[PDB]
Protein backbone atom coordinates (compact mmCIF):
# COMPACT_ATOMS: atom_id res chain seq x y z
CA UNK A 1 0.00 0.00 0.00
CA UNK A 2 1.13 3.60 -0.66
CA UNK A 3 2.42 5.55 2.37
CA UNK A 4 0.13 7.88 4.29
CA UNK A 5 0.62 11.58 3.50
CA UNK A 6 0.40 14.69 5.67
CA UNK A 7 1.03 18.41 5.22
CA UNK A 8 2.36 20.23 8.31
CA UNK A 9 2.30 24.02 8.73
CA UNK A 10 3.59 25.71 11.90
CA UNK A 11 2.65 29.40 12.20
CA UNK A 12 3.60 31.44 15.27
CA UNK A 13 1.38 33.68 17.44
CA UNK A 14 2.15 36.60 15.07
CA UNK A 15 1.35 34.76 11.81
CA UNK A 16 4.85 33.94 10.55
CA UNK A 17 5.17 30.56 8.88
CA UNK A 18 7.86 28.73 10.86
CA UNK A 19 7.47 25.47 8.96
CA UNK A 20 5.71 23.99 5.96
CA UNK A 21 6.62 20.50 4.83
CA UNK A 22 5.07 17.34 3.46
CA UNK A 23 5.33 14.02 5.27
CA UNK A 24 4.90 10.29 4.69
CA UNK A 25 4.62 7.32 7.00
CA UNK A 26 6.91 4.28 6.81
CA UNK A 27 10.68 3.78 6.40
CA UNK A 28 11.79 4.12 10.02
CA UNK A 29 14.78 6.38 10.58
CA UNK A 30 17.55 5.28 12.93
CA UNK A 31 16.66 8.10 15.31
CA UNK A 32 13.17 6.55 15.35
CA UNK A 33 14.55 3.01 15.66
CA UNK A 34 16.44 3.99 18.83
CA UNK A 35 13.13 4.63 20.64
CA UNK A 36 12.66 0.89 21.17
CA UNK A 37 9.68 -1.28 20.28
CA UNK A 38 6.77 -0.55 20.16
CA UNK A 39 7.34 3.22 20.44
CA UNK A 40 9.53 3.29 17.33
CA UNK A 41 6.90 1.76 15.07
CA UNK A 42 4.27 3.99 16.68
CA UNK A 43 6.55 6.95 15.83
CA UNK A 44 6.49 6.37 12.03
CA UNK A 45 2.86 7.53 11.70
CA UNK A 46 2.55 10.89 9.95
CA UNK A 47 0.95 12.61 12.94
CA UNK A 48 3.61 11.37 15.39
CA UNK A 49 6.37 12.40 12.97
CA UNK A 50 4.78 15.85 12.64
CA UNK A 51 4.78 16.36 16.41
CA UNK A 52 8.49 15.42 16.40
CA UNK A 53 9.34 17.62 13.37
CA UNK A 54 9.66 21.00 15.05
CA UNK A 55 9.55 22.23 18.63
CA UNK A 56 6.59 24.51 19.33
CA UNK A 57 6.67 27.74 21.25
CA UNK A 58 3.78 29.06 23.28
CA UNK A 59 1.16 30.47 20.93
CA UNK A 60 2.21 28.47 17.88
CA UNK A 61 -0.35 26.59 15.80
CA UNK A 62 0.72 23.30 14.23
CA UNK A 63 -1.71 22.41 11.43
CA UNK A 64 -1.45 18.74 10.36
CA UNK A 65 -3.54 17.93 7.26
CA UNK A 66 -3.58 14.15 6.93
CA UNK A 67 -5.64 11.59 5.06
CA UNK A 68 -7.22 9.30 7.67
CA UNK A 69 -9.12 9.89 10.89
CA UNK A 70 -6.46 10.22 13.63
CA UNK A 71 -5.30 6.99 15.19
CA UNK A 72 -5.33 6.59 19.02
CA UNK A 73 -1.56 6.99 19.56
CA UNK A 74 -1.60 9.73 16.89
CA UNK A 75 -4.24 11.66 18.84
CA UNK A 76 -2.25 11.38 22.03
CA UNK A 77 0.92 12.60 20.33
CA UNK A 78 -0.88 15.70 19.06
CA UNK A 79 -2.57 16.32 22.42
CA UNK A 80 0.66 15.87 24.40
CA UNK A 81 2.46 18.08 21.89
CA UNK A 82 -0.10 20.84 22.42
CA UNK A 83 -0.16 20.54 26.22
CA UNK A 84 3.62 20.29 26.63
CA UNK A 85 4.17 23.25 24.26
CA UNK A 86 1.38 25.54 25.39
CA UNK A 87 0.34 25.73 21.73
CA UNK A 88 -2.53 24.75 19.43
CA UNK A 89 -2.40 21.55 17.33
CA UNK A 90 -5.02 21.02 14.60
CA UNK A 91 -5.61 17.84 12.61
CA UNK A 92 -7.76 17.53 9.49
CA UNK A 93 -8.63 14.62 7.19
CA UNK A 94 -11.15 14.00 4.40
CA UNK A 95 -14.41 12.31 5.37
CA UNK A 96 -17.85 12.43 3.68
CA UNK A 97 -16.54 14.76 0.98
CA UNK A 98 -15.24 17.25 3.57
CA UNK A 99 -12.17 18.01 5.61
CA UNK A 100 -12.97 17.08 9.23
CA UNK A 101 -11.14 18.75 12.12
CA UNK A 102 -9.79 18.09 15.65
CA UNK A 103 -7.93 20.64 17.80
CA UNK A 104 -5.96 20.44 21.03
CA UNK A 105 -4.69 23.46 22.95
CA UNK A 106 -2.38 23.63 25.92
CA UNK A 107 -3.32 26.36 28.39
CA UNK A 108 -0.15 27.71 30.18
CA UNK B 1 -18.43 -19.57 6.59
CA UNK B 2 -15.62 -20.70 8.88
CA UNK B 3 -13.66 -17.81 10.36
CA UNK B 4 -10.70 -16.94 8.12
CA UNK B 5 -7.23 -17.02 9.69
CA UNK B 6 -5.27 -14.03 8.34
CA UNK B 7 -2.00 -14.72 10.17
CA UNK B 8 -0.55 -17.18 12.70
CA UNK B 9 2.58 -15.88 14.43
CA UNK B 10 4.77 -16.88 17.42
CA UNK B 11 5.12 -14.18 20.07
CA UNK B 12 8.14 -13.86 22.37
CA UNK B 13 7.28 -10.53 24.04
CA UNK B 14 4.02 -8.93 25.14
CA UNK B 15 4.22 -5.41 26.55
CA UNK B 16 1.56 -3.12 27.98
CA UNK B 17 1.86 0.62 28.59
CA UNK B 18 -0.35 3.67 28.86
CA UNK B 19 1.59 6.57 27.34
CA UNK B 20 0.42 9.90 25.88
CA UNK B 21 -3.31 9.17 26.36
CA UNK B 22 -3.00 5.78 24.65
CA UNK B 23 -3.21 2.23 25.97
CA UNK B 24 -0.65 0.13 24.12
CA UNK B 25 -0.52 -3.67 23.95
CA UNK B 26 2.22 -5.06 21.72
CA UNK B 27 2.99 -8.60 20.52
CA UNK B 28 6.53 -9.00 19.15
CA UNK B 29 8.09 -12.02 17.46
CA UNK B 30 11.40 -11.25 19.19
CA UNK B 31 12.91 -8.88 21.74
CA UNK B 32 14.90 -6.77 19.26
CA UNK B 33 14.32 -3.11 18.41
CA UNK B 34 12.66 -4.05 15.10
CA UNK B 35 10.94 -7.43 15.57
CA UNK B 36 10.36 -9.40 12.40
CA UNK B 37 6.59 -9.72 12.97
CA UNK B 38 4.28 -7.78 15.29
CA UNK B 39 0.78 -6.69 16.15
CA UNK B 40 0.00 -3.62 18.26
CA UNK B 41 -3.39 -2.90 19.83
CA UNK B 42 -4.15 0.65 20.96
CA UNK B 43 -7.05 2.62 22.42
CA UNK B 44 -7.33 6.18 23.78
CA UNK B 45 -7.49 6.72 27.53
CA UNK B 46 -8.93 9.74 29.32
CA UNK B 47 -5.68 10.42 31.21
CA UNK B 48 -2.10 10.68 30.01
CA UNK B 49 -0.80 7.55 31.77
CA UNK B 50 -4.08 6.05 33.04
CA UNK B 51 -7.81 6.75 33.07
CA UNK B 52 -10.65 5.25 31.09
CA UNK B 53 -10.19 3.34 27.80
CA UNK B 54 -12.15 5.40 25.31
CA UNK B 55 -13.08 5.39 21.63
CA UNK B 56 -12.50 2.84 18.92
CA UNK B 57 -9.87 0.19 19.42
CA UNK B 58 -7.11 0.12 16.82
CA UNK B 59 -4.86 -2.62 15.42
CA UNK B 60 -1.56 -2.33 13.61
CA UNK B 61 1.02 -4.64 12.03
CA UNK B 62 4.10 -4.71 9.79
CA UNK B 63 2.92 -7.83 7.94
CA UNK B 64 1.52 -7.24 4.44
CA UNK B 65 -2.06 -8.30 5.05
CA UNK B 66 -5.36 -6.52 4.48
CA UNK B 67 -7.73 -5.94 7.37
CA UNK B 68 -9.75 -3.07 8.71
CA UNK B 69 -7.53 -1.34 11.32
CA UNK B 70 -10.75 -0.58 13.28
CA UNK B 71 -12.09 -4.11 12.83
CA UNK B 72 -11.26 -5.68 16.21
CA UNK B 73 -14.43 -7.10 17.75
CA UNK B 74 -12.95 -9.20 20.54
CA UNK B 75 -10.58 -11.95 21.49
CA UNK B 76 -10.51 -15.63 22.36
CA UNK B 77 -8.01 -17.64 24.32
CA UNK B 78 -7.02 -20.93 22.60
CA UNK B 79 -4.69 -23.74 23.50
CA UNK B 80 -1.71 -23.79 23.61
CA UNK B 81 -1.21 -20.30 25.17
CA UNK B 82 -2.87 -18.63 22.15
CA UNK B 83 -4.56 -15.23 21.88
CA UNK B 84 -6.98 -15.10 18.94
CA UNK B 85 -7.80 -11.53 17.89
CA UNK B 86 -11.18 -11.36 16.14
CA UNK B 87 -11.25 -8.89 13.24
CA UNK B 88 -14.39 -8.15 11.36
CA UNK B 89 -15.76 -9.53 9.13
CA UNK B 90 -15.24 -13.17 10.23
CA UNK B 91 -11.40 -12.93 10.36
CA UNK B 92 -8.90 -13.61 13.07
CA UNK B 93 -5.20 -13.47 13.86
CA UNK B 94 -3.62 -16.15 16.04
CA UNK B 95 -0.88 -15.01 18.39
CA UNK B 96 0.86 -18.03 19.91
CA UNK B 97 2.55 -16.87 23.09
CA UNK B 98 5.73 -18.69 24.05
CA UNK B 99 5.24 -20.52 27.33
CA UNK B 100 6.97 -17.97 29.62
CA UNK B 101 4.21 -15.42 28.98
CA UNK B 102 1.40 -15.40 31.57
CA UNK B 103 -1.62 -15.52 29.27
CA UNK B 104 -3.98 -14.49 32.08
CA UNK B 105 -1.96 -11.28 32.53
CA UNK B 106 -2.25 -10.70 28.79
CA UNK B 107 -6.00 -11.38 29.08
CA UNK B 108 -6.42 -8.81 31.85
CA UNK B 109 -4.91 -6.15 29.61
CA UNK B 110 -7.30 -7.22 26.87
CA UNK B 111 -10.29 -6.91 29.22
CA UNK B 112 -9.06 -3.41 29.99
CA UNK B 113 -8.69 -2.50 26.31
CA UNK B 114 -12.19 -3.76 25.40
CA UNK B 115 -13.98 -2.44 28.51
CA UNK B 116 -17.05 -0.48 27.34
Amino acid sequence: RPPHKATVTVTDKNGVVKHKSNLVSGNMTEAEKKLGFPNNSLATHTENRATRLIDLNQGDTMLIEGQYRPCPRCKGAMRVKAEESGAKVIYTWPEDGDLKKREWEGTP
Amino acid sequence: TKSKMLSNIVIQEVKFAIEDYCAILSFASDSYEVPEQYFIITRSTTERSGGIPEGDIYLESNLFLDFNPYGLSGYLLSEPNCVDLLIEPNNYVRLRLIEKIDILEVENHLKFLFDN
